[PDB]
């Protein structure tokens, strides 16, 4: 499912801003 | 409503006699005990303090000087502490002191115990959409009074929304906050939540937040975002390509909503048409939605943070602790005079 797509993935933790 | 127009048009002056002579040094160091890291990044650090005279909390971000110059986010820390200084709404966080040393500068904000609606999303799940369209409708109200100062926002997520002891938003982190008329062309922001006209380099105005709104609320009634992937550069071939794909839950209203914020056609998306803000605030979505109740913070929230006193860290996460340096001798001084 997406859902268990999105929970297996690197980015479900707190997202870092970026500047570039 | 004429009063709405009438409280922005007053607002609008109260903010542009403070943006033209900004409040500095109404507070030292020494007047704070801090007790806890609340959150940390490249160039500093949030920490919950306690301020001596009033015993009250604050969360204190602090910034090092030569970091911030180094990385070259001079001019997006004094825009930051600019606008903060001079704005006022019930969901945005409030600045009480600002001040610098030798090493750092400092940025004494109101301390909002609930926590980030980040841990609450990922802790849910996700929310239903009433208690979903709770938030947006606030984020709504809040974009309209930043825009029509001339303020783009830039950095709307779930991480950056605290949850207050009434279960209402508080925005904080103003770090890539602008007062620009016409475009910019800076690349910041978070990835998932990057409009496509960033990401493609042409310019863009505030409709940018228009889009972020959109990403927020397919988050909030997802639990996930629309376009995630392990690395930016796949998020960004999503986000130009935009397609988008709803959950099978989500109310025809909803999709409807979300494929008028999530037009990749800048020209096209609501908030951005001729009629401005009201495009949104008019959608069905949002029929239920009583907009001055909700700016009146009267409208009863549908999930309050547990409450275990005033300094309370428990919707927090641990962070690691170091030291406050402060050094014998002046850094970046001239730099930032202004702050």
């Amino acid at each position: 499912t997406t859902y268990a797509d999105f929970i297996a993935s690197g980015r479900t933790g707190r997202r870092a801003s970026i500047h570039d | 409503h004429h009063h709405v127009k009438e409280f922005l048009a007053k607002a609008k002056e109260d903010f542009l006699k403070k943006w033209e002579t900004p409040s500095q040094n109404t507070a030292q160091l020494d007047q704070f005990d801090r007790i806890k890291t609340l959150g940390t990044g490249s160039f500093g650090r949030v920490m919950l303090v306690k301020h001596k005279e009033s015993g009250n909390h604050y969360a204190m971000k602090i910034l090092d000087k030569q970091k911030v110059v180094k990385l070259k986010q001079i001019e997006h820390t004094l825009n930051e502490k600019r606008i903060l200084q001079a704005v006022n709404f019930p969901f945005l966080v409030k600045l009480e002191f600002s001040f610098k040393d030798n090493s750092n500068l400092y940025m004494v904000m109101e301390y909002v115990a609930g926590g980030e609606m980040f841990s609450h999303l990922r802790r849910i799940g996700r929310f239903s959409e009433p208690h979903a369209r709770f938030y947006a409708a606030q984020i709504v109200l809040t974009f309209e009074y930043l825009h029509s100062l001339d303020l783009i926002y830039r950095d709307l997520k779930p991480e950056n929304l605290l949850i207050d002891q009434q279960g209402y938003i508080q925005v904080t982190d103003f770090g890539f906050a602008k007062r620009v008329k016409g475009r910019t062309w800076t690349l910041c922001g978070t990835p998932e939540y990057l409009a496509p006209e960033i990401i493609l380099s042409k310019g863009y105005n505030k409709a940018v937040d228009w889009w972020a709104l959109g990403v927020l609320i397919y988050e909030m009634a997802a639990g996930y975002p629309p376009f995630f992937a392990d690395q930016p550069i796949q998020i960004y071939e999503k986000i130009v390509s935009g397609k988008v794909r709803f959950p099978s839950h989500f109310s025809s209203d909803l999709k409807d909503l979300l494929r008028n914020l999530l037009q990749v056609d800048l020209t096209k998306r609501f908030g951005n048409l001729k009629n401005g803000v009201n495009d949104i605030k008019n959608h069905k979505w949002f029929a239920t939605t009583d907009w001055i109740a909700i700016y009146q913070r009267k409208v009863e929230a549908p999930f309050i943070p547990k409450f275990k006193g005033p300094g309370d860290t428990s919707n927090f996460d641990d962070y690691e602790e170091e030291e406050i340096r402060v050094s014998i001798n002046e850094k970046c001084g001239k730099e930032f005079t202004e702050f």
